[PDB]
């Protein structure tokens, strides 16, 4: 429930998402417990359509462990959609990821 | 070199002489049966030069080996292939692939 | 008043021997650039009342 | 025929080629006319055709042989 | 001004009672937002052009597009013909809200601005006493 | 696969697998899109599609994963280009019907319509080699199933089945038309199918049934293409009619026109020079007159011709689908008005058609695919080592042959504001300079672009780091009309900018901006140079004692000031009795010599006998200006005599 209060403040403001370049990897890196992940997969969710400067913070050692948390969870379609929000923008795409 | 098993025999004696343009068809999948090409599929024969190098060099040195009219299975050498990076996007690192060839035409 | 008339005749010529004399591309160009700004501004253009005198024809109706 | 080279090298002073739009300005100022930039930059590039920015000598000549 | 062009009363009750209900007061913070500017006959810009055609399409100079102004005073007008002493009173006061906007004296601060736009393009103009269109037109 | 439709777990799953194929290769990624199919194979997709078992998830994304596999490429790249309506003058373009005694289905269609690229998704050795467009497949085979699909759904879905493909009547029509969408298109659809597919829409019923939300919205999008082919066809239509007219108007009236300037005299008192003028004054005066020759029967007649079926229905199915049926989706009801001001405007249309379109001749028609290629590579790379292709396609720009030519017409594309985007979307850095020098390329070719870079400035200035100011510099360097537009507040900006300079040497470019803003001709302005020598008293930035400092002591600070006193030189008042019968120019004649006590042979002498030709050579044009005949003898050879001397120094 405390990452259930955290997704709701992010989905109102740019600013607050624009507020969250530090907390990324950081959050990535507490998605590794792996009992209570759906809770961190809203919110970093919610996070990626509403800013494409967080985009650009994301990279690869991030990504291979969103990767792997396919594998020990199996067949999560909240996971898959965030890979989608993670190609596209408000209108744009990088063709890097 | 690179292993070939002979599927069906075409004439034998006229193999794929250098300074010929392959009109081929062939399919292909991964050591586990994965399919992933068929020229068959796209209704498309596919063409090439001996010694143009544009194919990699396992199919090439396998197709330089069967005759006209023969078709067979190339089991090539992934290190042969694309190897240990593999197709970036396509084939792993350092998978046996499994062709099915079919020779038709020469040039 | 010779060598003075004579060149009224060269202050003159550029402005008018070359009037859009070569080029066949500015001339239809100028024409549709020349088009836009006389021919096009018409009055087809009291359909507006029967407009909106079509859309109250009923709900809510399409003009609300 | 000659006399078209001598209203020629009266705009030229500078002795290159090309009369730019000080002579021309000059010229019309000496005879009377009080032209405009728009109007000398116009009547300067009414010659120009080919996009030297300003008058040569055969466009000159030929303007002479289509006027008269 | 379409709609009040007859200086209708109807829309005149209609859009008192949508500003009391649903209090808005940043539309007559927008208003006095458009009205700040809006226009200003400056003979700076006026100065530049007539040497500008002296030495070299046009007409861009006056007031900015003061055609867009002489549309928004004649949407105030229509906003309060019939005499509607409450909506008279409301322009000025304006009471909803918490804060407010006296759109009555910034109507003031308009021609204000605009009579000392116009006195000293006579100013500039008084000594050439010949009139020109582009004296006349801007007038 | 038909099985899942009760195994929903691995339905929605393989629902969004089938999202994220659709979600990679998004705006051409076209090295990503040959690998994916071979995981689709599309001969897949050619059983997917028509499997009327397959759930409608399942439907809608395999119709969605087709068309940005192989189609949205091109289908994007043709819809970038559907504002231009550019035409070759040639004679099957000037051999056009143009005309009913009316059909939507145009035969010939001779505008430019960029090329069909396509690629061979093979898994050979030529990675970087094809690498490029699209992956491929028989697309002609397609478009015999898509006329198979639609006309048998609708005979089918016209009584109303409660089994439709994917349950709903939705998944049912709006992948397929959407299909049929994008596949129109893209070139295909010869008027053998466009009649036999507004067979299926108009006879003139698939419209005219009841329908739910967004399928219409679907055909509303399919109803304009149809209105914008109507409208490339009427520019198509009036573009060889200019052909002929011009070839009457130019021989008519400019030969007949200089019939009467032989036989008058000479003499231009009123006749000569009422169109002898500017060439599209010239047209102007020439078509300006025609609206109140032996030529203007054929206007008056086109224009009633060029008045203008399915204006009557499109103008009607509007205004049903608004009565019965009170709409929810605010994106449909903003699509559907827009159809119908259009149907009752189509001349407004036009309007803003003609200031975007242009006729060529047959041998610029190659230099212009590479660069509408080239353009509409940019206009595709604006969505993101990004800019790789940029600057090879900006490059492949300034070395194009026919861009010279017709600079209106980048004008016309408005390309210069594509660029500019770039810019902005850049600056929030290696192709900074490579886009700059392309736009101090782009404002000198001609004048009035020059005018078209005018209108930026106030942001432009905005982002100095070093070029982007060498674009508003080079915007107004020869314009004396564009100097006199420029006005007073941005100059507060520049000047601020020299401010931050009391720590320096990157002041030497707003400098050199300053001298392109007050002199322009050959001779200066004064309303620009009062207002910033005025603002240089509230600024101040031994002058001359520390000049000779810097000849010792990283060369910078000496051409630092060598531009401050041009920059003085070029705002004097004048040289004339423009400077000198006038009043409170000479004020400024004052105020600027006041700083400055002279010293200047520091400037004069101390260089000039060895960095030389910069600091003095400027310091020249401020003695001569601002400020007797002693001093015409007394400064004499301090300069002249190393030009005497090392002459022959080489
Ligand atoms: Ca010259
Ligand atoms: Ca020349």
């Amino acid at each position: 429930s405390l990452y259930e209060l955290l997704a709701a403040l992010i989905r109102g403001n740019r600013k607050n998402c624009a507020q969250f370049s530090g907390s990324l990897d950081w959050l990535i890196s507490r998605l590794e417990r792996l009992e209570a992940s759906s809770g961190i997969l809203e919110v970093l969710h919610c996070v990626l359509v509403e800013s494409p400067e967080a985009l650009n913070i994301i990279k690869e050692g991030h990504i291979k462990s969103i990767i792997s948390l396919l594998d020990k969870h199996g067949r999560n379609h909240k996971v898959l959609d965030v890979l989608c929000s993670l190609c596209v923008c408000h209108g744009v795409a990088v063709r890097s990821n | 070199g690179v292993e070939i098993e002979t599927i069906s025999p075409g004439d034998g004696r006229t193999f794929p002489k250098k300074g010929q343009t392959c009109v081929v068809h062939y399919t292909g999948m991964l050591q586990n049966g994965k399919k992933f090409d068929s020229s068959r599929d796209r209704n498309k024969p596919f063409k090439f030069r001996i010694g143009k190098q544009e194919v990699i060099k396992g199919f090439e040195e396998g197709a330089a080996q069967m005759s006209l009219g023969q078709r067979a299975k190339l089991t090539c050498t992934p290190d042969v292939a694309y190897g240990a990076t593999g197709h970036p996007g396509v084939i792993p690192p350092n998978a046996t692939l499994i062709f099915d060839v079919e020779l038709l035409n020469l040039e | 008043l010779l060598s003075k008339q004579r060149k009224r005749a060269v202050v003159a010529c550029f402005r008018m021997a070359p009037l859009y004399n070569l080029p066949r591309h500015r001339a239809v160009n100028l024409f549709l650039q020349g088009y836009e700004k006389s021919w096009i501004e018409t009055e087809e253009h009291y359909f507006e009342d029967k407009l909106i005198e079509d859309l109250a024809k009923p709900r809510v109706d399409p003009l609300h | 025929i000659a006399e078209f080279k001598e209203a020629f090298s009266l705009f030229d002073k500078d002795g290159d080629g090309t009369i730019t739009t000080k002579e021309l300005g000059t010229v019309m100022r000496s005879l009377g006319q009080n032209p405009t930039e728009a109007e000398l930059q116009d009547m300067i590039n009414e010659v120009d055709a080919d996009g030297n920015g300003t008058i040569d000598f055969p466009e000159f000549l030929t303007m002479m042989a289509r006027k008269m | 001004i379409a709609i009040l062009n007859g200086g209708n009363s109807t829309v005149q009750q209609k859009m008192l009672e949508y500003l009391k209900e649903k209090k808005d007061v940043g539309f007559f913070q927008s208003l006095a937002g458009l009205m700040q500017s809006c226009s200003v006959l400056d003979l700076n810009a006026f100065e530049r052009q007539n040497k500008a055609e002296g030495l070299g399409g046009s007409g861009e100079k006056v007031l900015q597009d003061d055609e867009f102004t002489c549309d928004l005073f004649r949407f105030l007008q229509l906003l309060c013909e019939g005499h509607n002493s409450d909506f008279q009173n409301y322009l000025r006061t304006q009471t909803g809200n918490n804060t407010t906007v006296n759109i009555i004296i910034s109507t003031v601060d308009y021609l204000l601005r605009v009579q000392e736009s116009i006195s000293d393009f006579y100013w500039y103009y008084s000594g050439k006493d010949v009139i020109d269109e582009q004296g006349q037109r801007n007038f | 696969i038909l099985e899942l439709t009760e195994q929903e777990e691995l339905l929605k799953f393989h629902y969004h697998t089938l999202r994220l194929y659709s979600a990679v290769c998004a705006l051409g990624n076209h090295r990503v899109a040959h690998a994916l199919c071979s995981h689709v194979d599309e001969p897949q997709l050619l059983y997917a599609i028509e499997n009327k078992y397959m759930p409608g998830l399942l439907r809608a994304g395999y119709y969605d994963l087709l068309i940005d596999i192989h189609l949205s490429s091109y289908a994007t790249a043709r819809l970038m280009m559907n504002n231009e309506f550019i035409v070759p003058m040639t004679e099957e373009t000037k051999s056009i019907t143009l005309f009913p005694d009316g059909l939507p289905g145009i035969g010939l269609s001779t505008s430019l319509r960029p090329r069909m690229q396509f690629s061979s998704p093979s898994f050979v050795s030529i990675n970087n080699e094809c690498y490029q467009y699209s992956p491929e497949f028989p697309l002609d085979i397609l478009k015999a199933k898509t006329i198979q699909m639609l006309t048998e759904a609708v005979q089918e879905g016209s009584l109303h089945a409660r089994d439709p493909v994917g349950g709903t009547t939705e998944f049912l029509f709006v992948p397929l038309i959407k299909l049929f969408y994008t596949l129109l298109i893209m070139g295909i659809f010869h008027n053998e199918d466009l009649k036999h597919i507004l067979q299926l829409i108009e006879p003139s019923g698939l419209l005219q049934m009841k329908l739910p939300e967004p399928v219409k919205l679907q055909m509303c999008l399919l109803l304009q293409y149809l209105c914008d082919c109507q409208v490339r066809h009427r520019i198509e239509a009036i573009v060889a009619f200019s052909d002929d007219f011009v070839a009457k108007l130019q021989d008519n009236q400019r030969f007949r026109y200089n019939e009467v300037m032989q036989a008058l005299n000479c003499p231009c008192p009123e006749e000569i020079r009422d169109q002898l003028l500017d060439f599209h004054e010239d047209l102007m005066t020439h078509c300006g007159i025609e609206l109140d020759l032996t030529i203007r029967g054929r206007l008056l007649s086109l224009v009633e011709k060029v008045t203008y079926t399915l204006q009557q229905l499109i103008s009607e199915t509007m205004v049903r689908w608004a009565q019965e049926s009170v709409i929810e989706d605010p994106e449909l009801v903003r699509a559907m008005f827009v159809l119908l001001h259009r149907q009752y405007d189509g001349i407004g249309g036009l309007v803003r058609a003609l200031p975007k379109t242009y006729t060529i001749n047959g041998v610029s028609v190659e230099d212009t695919i590479n660069l509408l290629a080239s353009l509409g590579q940019i206009r595709s790379l604006l969505s993101v080592e990004e800019e790789k292709l940029m600057i090879r396609g900006l490059g492949d720009i300034m070395n194009n042959k026919v861009f010279y030519q017709h600079p209106n017409l980048m004008r016309a594309l408005g390309m210069h504001e594509t660029v500019m985007e770039v810019m902005v979307n850049v600056l929030g850095p290696k192709m900074v300079a490579n886009c700059c020098r392309f736009l101090c390329y782009f404002c000198r070719i001609s004048r009035q672009n020059q005018k078209a870079m005018f209108d930026h400035l106030s942001y432009l200035l905005e982002n100095s780091s070093v070029t982007p100011l060498d674009v508003a510099a080079a915007s107004v360097m020869d314009n004396n009309e564009l100097a006199l537009a420029l006005r007073e507040p941005d100059l507060e900006k520049v000047v601020r900018y020299l401010a931050g300079c009391g720590l320096p040497v990157e002041g030497e470019r707003y400098l050199d901006f300053l001298r392109f803003a007050v002199f322009c001709n050959g001779e200066s302005v004064e309303e620009n140079a009062n207002v910033v020598v005025r603002l240089l008293i509230r600024r101040p930035e031994g002058l001359l004692a520390a000049m000779e400092e810097a000849i010792k002591i990283g060369n910078a600070i000496m051409t630092f000031y060598a531009a401050l006193i041009d920059l003085l030189g070029r705002c004097a008042p004048e040289m004339h009795l423009i400077h000198a019968a006038k009043g409170e120019a000479i004020r400024i004649r004052s105020i600027l010599r006041s700083l400055i006590p002279l010293g200047d042979l520091v400037g004069v002498i101390s260089i000039a006998f060895q960095f030389c030709p910069d600091h003095k050579a400027a310091m020249v044009l401020f003695l001569d200006r601002v400020y007797v005949q002693d001093f015409l003898l007394h400064l004499l050879e301090v300069g002249f005599l190393p030009d005497l001397r090392a002459a022959a120094s080489l």
